[PDB]
């Protein structure tokens, strides 16, 4: 019964604006059984109208503030073993 | 039969009858025992674990079964260049697999040293599968096949299908398929093995680009008596509508009267082989064609028969819908962008979109300025079509087979299905050549004095070696253009350079230096 | 014939003409040499010791007799499942037992390291007790038979017969069957045995449950002009005796007058599978049936063929009434109740008493209430019936079949018997299909250069190897019922699992994870 | 879904001893579906070294002392209902 292994894709990156949309793949969720669902959570972030809550595997980002960016992979597989890893995100 | 005395000779030769080329080959075999005679069951759970989409379920077993269904196991590249310089088609005629001259060799293990003796009564196993009730294996390109090179001595890849997979564990459809309940043939080192086989009626394989663009196909001397919408404003101001249509002639080809229109589309992402431009991001996974059918992805690889690039444009590629073939000596993964020969398809940008190309562009509100009680002043906004399914009179090109390229696919056993032609290349057959499942038989070491009603788990190793065979008739269509520019021709380059192509190195290594099409004559559309 | 020849194909497929179902068989067959080459007497006396019921007197005679008295020996369960979920019946029709390919292999043992070598000389023993003046031995499930999986190499059970016995010692009559005193044939690593055996008129197994209880076969629409006793008191007081009748319809289907009553009873201990309700006490031995002939016990295990347990009751089951197969992996001796899977008859509740219940009761005494010069006032006083035989009109249903479970068992030659249906199920025959007896020759290592007249026991170590096919042709009789309601069939549960049921594990090892009945059909009484 | 209904016969009995030996049927105990169970209990009886239990349907009586009786029969279908019906036994 192996937890599921949350594995962020690329775990750092830099991208500075008119090109703010940006995509982390969170699809490589290595688990024996399938993966159930995704959760993404942004932990830290400036100050802005929206707040990031997606459950897609490939999370899409679009209007992003100059500032310093911390988003939160969670996986939870078919028994229900929950393994969260973090992506940085850098904006110039 | 017997032990002293061959069970067949090697034949290798490449006969050209003239519209027939049989093309004979043999290369030696080593096949060892997978999975020390087992059924172990293969996933995800056992390999570790997997993403979603990469999660599978199925069976190894342990038998191997010979693969040849790419072109350089039978056309040395002489053969292969006489059959793409000039020729308009081909397509396999018949078959014929000899599997001769076994010897059975027993391997044991005293103190760490290796005693080779050989087994003059021990038994290899050898059936057909003649039906296809077994699930086909052969047709993915998969790295088993016939040695490039004759000499060259290849290992038996091992047979191990999958089945369906909710995650990583079955389901009550989920079939095991156990190869020995199926009627084998038991050879013991004085045997052969043989069955001849009939290519059932599949089409020509194009084997010529295309010299008339297809948008290019009308008079370039005479007009075409059907007027098309030329202007709309008579000029520049305020409430100035027309309608003031014109003759489609030579002077405007664009907007000409066309009876057929290109093939389908399925729009590719776009990398360019200069490092410099592509964007500077992940972008492999995250943005590339994908079909996911029952909720997990999979790249369009290589997707639908379309042009690589457009006219000029030789740098780029699009991300999945090529055959990417690995140079020999090449790592198996992370491998530089050099040491793997990447197979361009301008040859018939002619009747195909370009893949990293949008396909036109179709209109999608009406442009009617001014409206009777609902004024928008709407004007004709088009938008793109990044993915068109096929029409009434579309032509197209399927893709093309090189050297280094698959032969047959079995056509799936659906209900229905649309030309079909293996997207990798090559024929679409209903009933493909069967494959050709061999397994040296288990010999229990030494069963105990006392009865144990175990599965005697304790098997001496051994091995096999012989020869395979694989004559394999094609049917030419021999070209009688009246083109007066001679015709482009495959040639090797006359230089001074260390290696003579597709010839062996200073070590030994045969080395096949690029892929080699099989469109190079000219026929007109 | 010759070292370098095979002598035979591997065949194992499983044809199904309609009304005909050839199922050969093949596997891989190690034989030791059991005993040193000797005839070794066996007793409990050599063995230990035992109680009064487990005394005997046998001979271990060093042959290995080939054993495929099980259904999953032929029928893989695709194959099981295509039989019974659409047929009402089968039989063995034809047998045909070719065992091909021997080789046999020399051991040596120089300090401590095996290296085999094999004997292109060496000769093995078979032949067929044709005449059945052999005893019997085939026909108790013994754990010898053939690998439920192909691939799966077994070792070959070692022939030992038992014989008269008072206590340990042998009497006059105990026979000694020299095994060599029958005219063997010498196979010597080139040659293959092969005999064909025609199965006798054995009657149609019934593969079917009765859809028609036997006790509500009557029609419950209209009455049936016999009439029974009602009423004997007219009420409740002093001196008021009647005799009322009425007529027996439907609204009382209880006293229905009836052609036929159900089968023979003998009644088992219940045990329910829900440990805490059994009692707390050791009743395994103690309370059990049992028929003891000669003054020494013996478990009625499985006895005549009863229902095991009464519509709804699911967790009980007879003491010693039903087949309990181990599951794979299972110990030998003092497994836990889930790790052995327990045959329930539930079935054939409909023409059999349950197992444990009292097929019914039957009065003892005489109801004079007032009697002449001796009054005793004796009411009407019912018994029940533990055991009951066979009566005129009893109709019964054999015992079922399972996937693991016996095919035949050969009737004892005896003056007179009745329904010869062996008790764990299968077919009766008088002439069953013979033994195979197989045993490799000594060859005796070194004697010395001076005579000697002893029986020289100094022999080489050594054993065989080869493979085993029994095609034996079933008779079929198809299913032609009018029943509109879905019949019940065997599935497999679509269900995402780790295993494929009937499918090999991780490591290798083929699970069957439950028996398979044979009664799955519906047909009316 | 009709509750069971409880029919013991006979209801009225006069037993004088040596034949204190004495059975009432419950059998007859209408309902659509199955009766799971049927239970008999005692109310009244004259002191004796032992007290009537069963699950029997039909309910088998020995060694009765004179006195006046009144057995119980409880049923109980397969919803749940049950309906209870007396027996009134008297012994000379």
């Amino acid at each position: 019964n192996r937890p599921p292994i949350a594995i962020v894709s690329p775990q750092f990156q830099e991208i500075s604006l008119p090109t703010t949309s940006t995509v982390i793949d969170g699809s490589q969720s290595t688990d024996d059984d399938k993966i159930v669902q995704y959760h993404w959570e942004e932990l830290k972030g400036p100050l802005r109208e929206e707040k990031i809550s997606e459950d897609t595997a490939i999370l899409k980002l679009s209007k992003l503030v100059p500032g310093n960016y911390t988003f939160s992979l969670t996986v939870v597989d078919s028994d229900g073993a929950t393994n969260s890893t973090t992506a940085n995100l850098t904006v110039n | 039969d017997g032990v002293g005395s061959s069970s067949g000779n090697w034949h290798c030769d490449s006969q050209w009858l003239g519209d027939r080329v049989i093309t004979t080959s043999t290369r030696t075999w080593a096949l060892p025992t997978y999975n020390n005679h087992l059924y172990k069951q293969i996933s995800n759970s056992t390999s570790g674990g997997s993403s979603n989409d990469n999660a599978y379920f199925g069976y190894s077993t342990p038998w191997g079964y010979f693969d040849f269904n790419r072109f350089h196991c039978h056309f040395s590249p002489r053969d292969w260049q006489r059959l793409i310089n000039n020729n308009w088609g081909f397509r396999p005629k018949r078959l014929n697999f000899k599997l001769f001259n076994i010897q059975v060799k027993e391997v044991t293990d005293n103190n760490g040293v290796k005693t080779i003796a050989n087994n003059l009564t021990s038994t290899v196993q050898v059936f057909t599968d003649s039906d296809y009730q077994l699930p086909y294996v052969l047709g993915s390109a998969h790295e088993g096949c016939l040695p490039p090179f004759p000499a060259d001595v290849f290992m038996i890849p091992q047979y191990g299908y999958l089945t369906l997979n909710d995650g990583s564990q079955a389901v009550g459809r989920s079939s095991f398929y156990c190869l020995e309940y199926f009627p084998s043939q038991m050879l013991r080192t004085g045997n052969n093995f043989q069955f001849s086989y009939e290519f059932e009626n599949v089409p020509f394989h194009s084997s010529y680009a295309h010299s008339q663009s297809l948008d290019r196909l009308m008079n370039p001397l005479i007009d075409q008596y059907l007027y098309y919408l030329s202007k709309t404003i008579n000029g520049s101001g305020q409430n100035q509508q027309t309608l003031k249509f014109s003759v489609a002639g030579p002077s405007n080809m664009a907007v000409q009267g066309r009876n057929y229109i290109p093939g389908p589309s399925y729009r590719q992402q776009r990398v360019s082989t200069t490092v410099t431009q592509n964007n500077n991001s992940e972008f492999a996974w995250p943005g590339a064609s994908s079909w996911a059918l029952n909720g997990r992805n999979s790249l369009m690889n290589p997707g639908p028969a379309m042009a690589s690039h457009k006219e000029g444009e030789d740098r780029f590629f699009p991300l999945s819908g090529s055959l990417i073939f690995g140079k020999q000596g090449t790592g198996r993964d992370n491998v530089d962008a050099d040491k793997v020969m990447i197979t361009n398809e301008e040859e018939i940008k002619t009747t195909n979109p370009v893949a990293t190309e949008s396909y036109g562009q179709v209109a999608t509100n009406h442009q009617s300025d001014g409206t009777l009680a609902v004024p928008f002043k709407a004007q004709a906004q088009t938008g793109w079509v990044q993915n068109q399914g096929i029409l009434p009179g579309m032509v197209w090109q399927d893709r093309d087979v090189y050297l280094q390229g698959p032969i047959w696919a079995k056509i799936p056993h659906t209900d229905g299905n649309f030309h079909p032609s293996p997207l990798m290349g090559g024929f679409g057959m209903k009933h493909p050549p069967p494959q050709i499942l061999i397994k040296n038989t288990p010999v229990p070491a030494d069963p105990p004095t006392a009865f144990n009603k175990d599965k005697l788990n304790s098997f001496i190793t051994q091995y096999s070696t012989g020869q395979v065979s694989v004559e394999i008739e094609w049917e030419l269509q021999k070209e009688n253009s009246k083109r007066w520019n001679p015709e482009i021709q495959y040639t090797s380059n006359y230089y001074k350079s260390n290696n003579v192509e597709f010839a062996v190195n200073t070590e030994g290594v045969y080395s096949e230096p690029r892929p080699i099409g099989t469109r190079y004559l000219t026929r007109n559309l």
